[PDB]
């Protein structure tokens, strides 16, 4: 088995042609990040969860 | 007429749904991946992910 895929089938796993060994693949994009804000009208702090 | 003579107390359940899972979509990442000329075409779709 040369890689595999998960349910979407998107590729989330490969193997190297030459080492032979696995290497998972995850999005080089963060989109989970949430700022919380007491309104620009207050104050310009901010806290960030992510 | 009739009248009861005796009674019984009776406990019956009752079951109801209050919430469902809160789940959020990555539109840009659902839809493109991480390919840069795809969200550059989503782009051209407006506000739709928002």
């Amino acid at each position: 088995q040369q890689f595999g895929r998960d349910i979407a089938d998107t590729t989330d796993a490969v193997r190297d042609p030459q080492t032979l060994e696995i290497l998972d693949i995850t999005p080089c994009s963060f989109g989970g990040v949430s700022v919380i804000t007491p309104g620009t009208n207050t104050s310009n702090q901010v806290a960030v969860l992510y | 007429i009739a009248i009861p003579t005796n009674f019984t107390i009776s406990v019956t359940t009752e079951i109801l749904p209050v919430s469902m899972t809160k789940t959020s979509v990555d539109c840009t990442m659902y839809i493109c991946g991480d390919s840069t000329e795809c969200s550059n075409l989503l782009l051209q779709y407006g506000s739709f992910c928002t």
